[PDB]
């Protein structure tokens, strides 16, 4: 999920303010990526032994 | 597009793998906007 686009639809007026909350935008991607990365590790170890 | 990922890892060493660089968007070409005043009834 792209925080920048989700929160602020395609508009810099909102995009500027989002910069003030810092990593809240990014670290979510890190969280979600953290999920989606291992989601294939699940299927990895379950099915391919 | 390669240089923008190294700014995501903050490292000059980039480990073998796939990394997600900033998203891209397609941008709009143009805007599409979609009675009559009785000047034929006033002026004529």
């Amino acid at each position: 999920v792209d925080c920048t686009m989700y929160i602020c639809g395609d508009s810099t007026e909102c995009s500027n303010l989002l910069l003030q909350y810092g990593s809240f935008c990014t670290q979510l991607n890190r969280a979600l990526t953290g999920i989606a990365v291992e989601q294939d590790k699940n299927t990895q170890e379950v099915f391919a032994q | 597009p390669l240089s923008e990922t190294k700014c995501t890892l903050k490292s000059f060493t980039v480990e073998k793998g796939i990394y997600q660089t900033s998203n891209f968007r397609v941008q709009p070409t143009e805007s599409i906007v979609r009675n009559l005043c009785p000047f034929g009834e006033v002026f004529n």
